[PDB]
């Protein structure tokens, strides 16, 4: 009697229970894991907070409207402030982690609407100015409340057309990246485990993002006729296999 | 290899053409799955769409220019082309880089071969040899200020010197400080409010100098040098969607305002053929 | 025949002849089977 | 001292070939590989990924909106989409699927289109996609169109439907690049029964279409894509 | 191998000298047949009539010219011939086309040798030395507008630079779509009622293009490239007869009106030696 | 580096010669044969099949 | 020895030593001895 | 060849961190002398700083 | 004589490539090696002595 | 391979890969260990 259907992650001192899911997705086929003696480089013991770190923290939750254009959240940005996950990452130099992401939207058999989830490893974003214009340090750090591709242009800030993935990629070929839809009519939730992936053993968590997570209306909101016209999309993030390494003082961080 | 087995009618209970693609997954769906095949084979490996073979031929990288002329009075060598010099980089050009930012992280041996052609533009007698010398001048070593500085002495850099006219070539491991390169990077080089964002900041790579040894002639030659790239060995992690809008700056993903629509308006109706 | 010391001086790899889709195509946690319903 | 004789081609520089060259970098040591995830070898295992398909085409400004193919209730016996299927052109053009055939002179395979259904739950519908070889026009009603290769599709529980265009050719390689001698035929859509909504419920509902290639296919003699130029270097 | 057997007088029944010819067959007749003979051996084993061999060596198959000038203020470079560009074919010369059609189908690899030689017709003060560039520019891909376009990046485009005055050879494997290539093609690319007729729409080969890399000198400099085309690995299938009329065109059977009478009229008799 | 001397001849082109050559494109894949009636291996194959001869040449 | 790794790159290919001109000299159906009539 | 052997919390008697450089020596120390480390190896042999590497161009 | 093809790179001179060469001087002795105490093979022997660092820089 | 009759002509030499600094970094007469104090 086990489906696809329902599911239930307990991870840390928190779970959560789906009894509408469309099986689950695994980046790339690999499962987070820690970083082992072969890669490793740099010579410190690392921390493993384990089951404080590691558990689901419910970002603020985004509604979704007829005139929506999508959200993006960045990892692992948008925990710099979810309890001790955010203290260790301003006290150590390098951290590294893997996610589970949990995605809820729930409606009626009445509704449609389609939201695609994805999670784009470097998702270095454009800046809407052209030319060679950056795109400063802030906008890119949005923190739990992301980006909010139908917000206006800002200055420093980077270009918000989904048509084109805030980098000049087209919306339909975001397939290629782990994804996984919301169709109202079948699923209600999207589920993606993340693996650590970089081009180093560890990092720092601070000036580099590792994966951005975009939240997409495609199919728009249609509700039931004198339905109220909208519903709340909710994110629900926890860190796994979470290290820390090289203890200090404590980062400053712009604004 | 069978490119398809035979198959005939079915009427069963196990439909495979039925999906959900909510789940993430394209389901392996074959033309014997729903209609009746016969068996034929493949005749063919995909040898040619090996990422080796695909980003492994030279591709044009760089164009550049410098010219043989009497340096009598010149205050600026570098400004007068009397020794160029050149950012290393992979991307000034875009046929080569769309084809490399279909993949995130890439790791290659790079094979260089530099041509150098001479032009006369302007009444000479003749055609003179001029001797190229390319420099590579990393990041912490003294960089050229005159066509004739001691660091032309490149006594711990490595130097060729080639023939206008003639080619040089030469291989270059993978120099990347971390694993791989990379070809995208979300990230600043510090917390810092104002810092650059992209990869600019991560492939420092250094330069490369270009020089005539010759001194001058009566006329003054124009020499233009083109440097190709091939990569060998190569290794590339995690695909991405292919490049849609144009280009506007080395490293940065930005594209221009009001570009113009990618996708082809048909001529007609969505029912139209 | 090498006639070159170092490894970067080698000609071009040969082919990978790896190819393996599934974690493209195929990343589900749960394992799907063709023809089986896709959600149960 | 050996004799020798050199031949023709001799001094060449021809971009595609593959020889042994001197170190510039005698005796350096790179960075050890670690692991990372998701290692692509073959374009071929890329193509077979599912992507979107902007069949929707109309508009006039690049917008998410060619991606949705609308649908409309009570309908009986019309035509929901059409497209021929030079997969290097026109809707296919921007897909990754086209997008890497451009890198490739001649394609051979079979393709997979599938359609994922939006509207309500409660809702329910009857459509018949076709594929037409080559050689007929683009069918102008269904009874034209259900002569061919077609699925009678049942929108139900299951979302998505998974139709291969299977490889129906004399030539066993056509062009990526519009070629007619080489072409492939048609792909129609068209109402069986009809959409039909539940009460209290209105309005449009819209397919998502994706394209990705069989196990099948074939790509070879590579060249430059028309899908990328410039005019000047860029600089950073 | 005995050419000849020893055979002496006959008074037979058995008359191996007459046949009927309408039955379509040639019977092997011999001269021990019909006369009497005496032994003698073959010395020879017919090497050279091997079709590897009849196909097998260098043909010039192409002749085409650019030149190296100033493209100051040149509308339209390829008319300037500042870059020409050639359309792939093998019977736009006709020595080597009449031996192709002596047969059907043909299939091979094509080695090709390309000889580039240069005149300066008008006062030049020296002969500059120019290196060529030949792209492969396979249909599907962007053809060159100017003799400087992104196009000659040739980033995934096969292409070879040479020096005027030397030679460039490379081989290409067999590239058709088919199992051979067609000499002959009795049909249309499609059922239309005004489409071409013959071949021109199956060797749907692309073109090959050619320019100076070299900016100008003061003079002008006329630059001639000559292609040769040799066949290796050869198939050849169903003979023909061979071409009688002249040529007109490339890729139609079409002769010239009014051509002339191509069996040489007798001066006498038939009666006459 | 080993020693080299190089003789007359060098670098000339005799369309007759048959050496090897890089191929331009690396790792092609050519299309399948199929079986053809017909193959003709040696023009001494052909010309043992008669033909008319336009003996009454006096047109 | 081959120097180049494609099977196009290598030179021409070795006399065919085939030769069989029946299928052009005699294709008929039944088959026809020398000597015997041609039509019985 | 390990560049970093594991090494965890000491409280000895034995300081390999105090030393008396007017001996002339530079004592041996590594960073498991006086941090917790964790096992890494090296990866590298020291080829291009061989002083024949170092004169030889 | 045996048919060769010259690459690109052909004649160029390369600060950091390692052939061989004629010796100008052939048949010559050189003179023994004696024992001499200190020789040093790689620079990553001689970093690891330590060395003073001008820290007070202010003046 | 060498070409050549004289042994300068060869190419460079291959990496010493003999690597002992104690002669120049523990030169002491008495042997010092670390861990033991440096003076007793
Ligand atoms: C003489 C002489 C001259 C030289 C040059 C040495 C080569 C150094 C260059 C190293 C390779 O440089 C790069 C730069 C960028 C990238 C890259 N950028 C991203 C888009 C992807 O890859 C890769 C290699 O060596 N000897
Ligand atoms: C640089 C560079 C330039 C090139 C050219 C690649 C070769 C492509 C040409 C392929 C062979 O072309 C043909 C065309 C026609 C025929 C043919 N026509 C009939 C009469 C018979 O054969 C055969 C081969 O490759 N690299």
């Amino acid at each position: 009697g086990y489906s696809d259907r329902v599911q239930q992650i307990t991870l840390g001192n928190s779970t959560i229970t789906t009894q509408e899911a469309a099986n689950a997705v695994v980046c790339y086929a690999e499962w987070p894991e820690y970083l082992p003696d072969v890669d490793a480089s740099d010579v410190n013991k690392t921390s493993k907070p384990d089951t404080s770190v590691c558990r689901f923290y419910t970002l603020d939750s985004k509604t979704w409207t007829t005139g929506s254009k999508g959200w993006c959240w960045k990892l692992p940005d948008a925990l710099k402030d979810m309890g001790v996950f955010g203290q260790n990452m301003f006290f150590h130099s390098l951290g590294r982690s893997g996610y589970t992401v949990h995605v809820q939207c729930n409606a009626t058999k009445f509704h449609s609407g389609c939201l695609l989830v994805v999670v784009i490893p470097e998702h270095q974003l454009a800046s809407h100015e052209g030319g060679n214009v950056s795109v400063k340090y802030t906008f890119t750090h949005p923190g739990e409340r992301g980006i909010d591709l139908s917000s206006a242009n800002e200055v420093g800030g980077p270009v918000k057309d989904v048509l084109y993935n805030m980098n000049g990629t087209l919306l339909g070929n975001l397939l290629i990246f782990p994804h996984q839809f919301i169709n109202l009519r079948t699923n209600n939730t999207a589920t993606i485990v993340i693996p650590y992936i970089n081009s180093v053993p560890i990092d720092s968590m601070t000036r580099h993002n590792n994966v951005s997570l975009m939240v997409i209306p495609i199919a728009p909101l249609t509700v039931p006729t004198g339905a109220t016209p909208s519903l709340p999309i909710t994110v629900t993030i926890a860190p796994m296999c979470t290290e820390f390494s090289g203890i200090r003082s404590k980062s400053i961080v712009p604004q | 290899t069978v490119a398809s087995i035979s198959s005939g009618p079915k009427h069963t209970q196990k439909v495979p053409i039925l999906t959900a693609n909510e789940t993430g997954a394209t389901m392996p769906v074959l033309p014997s799955d729903s209609i009746e095949t016969r068996t034929t084979y493949m005749h063919f490996n995909g040898s040619e769409t090996d990422v080796e073979c695909f980003l492994g031929r030279a591709a044009c990288v760089h164009v550049t220019e410098i010219q043989n002329k009497d340096a009598t009075g010149i205050d600026n060598h570098r400004e007068a082309k009397l020794f160029n010099d050149w950012k290393i980089s992979l991307s000034s050009l875009v046929q080569l880089r769309k084809k490399l930012e279909l993949f995130t992280y890439v790791r290659f041996d790079s094979e260089y071969t530099i041509l150098a052609t001479a032009s006369q533009p302007d009444s000479a007698n003749y055609s003179s040899n001029l001797v190229v010398q390319a420099m590579y001048v990393p990041p912490g070593a003294p960089n050229p200020k005159e066509w004739d500085d001691y660091t032309w002495q490149s006594a711990s850099n490595p130097s060729v010197f080639f023939k206008v006219g003639d080619t040089s070539r030469f291989s270059v491991p993978y120099v990347g400080l971390a694993s791989a390169y990379n070809c995208f990077y979300d990230g600043y080089s510090h917390d810092d409010a104002e810092t650059q964002y992209g990869i600019t900041v991560l492939n420092h790579m250094g330069s490369m100098a270009f020089r005539i040894v010759n001194e001058h002639d009566e006329h003054k030659t124009l020499v233009k040098i083109r440097v190709y790239h091939r990569a060998k060995h190569v290794e590339a992690w995690i695909p991405r969607a292919p490049r849609a809008l144009p280009y506007t700056s080395i490293g940065r993903t930005n594209y221009p305002k009001n570009t113009e629509p990618v996708i082809k308006k048909r001529k007609g109706d969505i029912k139209s053929y | 025949i090498n006639y070159y010391k170092d490894a970067a001086s080698t000609s071009s790899a040969g082919q990978s002849l790896s190819m393996d889709p599934s974690k493209f195509t195929e990343p589900v946690k749960d394992l799907m089977l063709k023809g089986a319903p896709a959600l149960n | 001292g050996l004799p020798t004789t050199t031949l023709p081609g001799s001094g060449q520089f021809l971009t595609t070939d593959d020889r042994q060259s001197p170190s510039a970098l005698p005796n350096y040591e790179p960075t050890p590989r670690i692991h990372i995830p998701g290692k692509v070898h073959n374009l071929l295992e890329i193509i077979q990924v599912d992507t979107l398909i902007p069949m929707n085409n109309t508009h006039t400004k690049d917008e998410v909106n060619s991606y949705l193919i609308p649908l409309n209730a009570n309908r009986q016996n019309e035509q929901v989409f059409g497209t021929n299927l030079f997969i290097g052109d026109g809707v296919f053009k921007t897909t990754l699927l086209g997008e890497i055939v451009q890198y490739y002179t001649h394609w051979s395979g079979s393709l997979r289109f599938s359609l994922m259904y939006t509207g309500p739950a409660l809702s329910s519908a009857k459509l018949i996609l076709a594929y037409t070889p080559p050689g007929a026009r683009g069918p102008q009603d269904r009874r034209e169109a259900m002569l061919g290769t077609h699925v009678v599709w049942d929108i139900g529980l299951q979302s998505t439907i998974v139709m291969t265009i299977p490889w129906t050719s004399g030539v066993q390689f056509r062009y990526t690049d519009p070629d007619t001698y080489t072409s492939a035929g048609f792909l129609s859509c068209w109402y069986q029964t009809s959409l039909i909504l539940p009460p209290e419920t209105t309005g449009q509902v819209y397919l998502l279409s994706f394209i990705s290639a069989c196990p099948d296919f074939k790509l070879r003699l590579m060249k430059d894509t028309q899908t990328i130029s410039q005019t000047v270097a860029l600089t950073e």
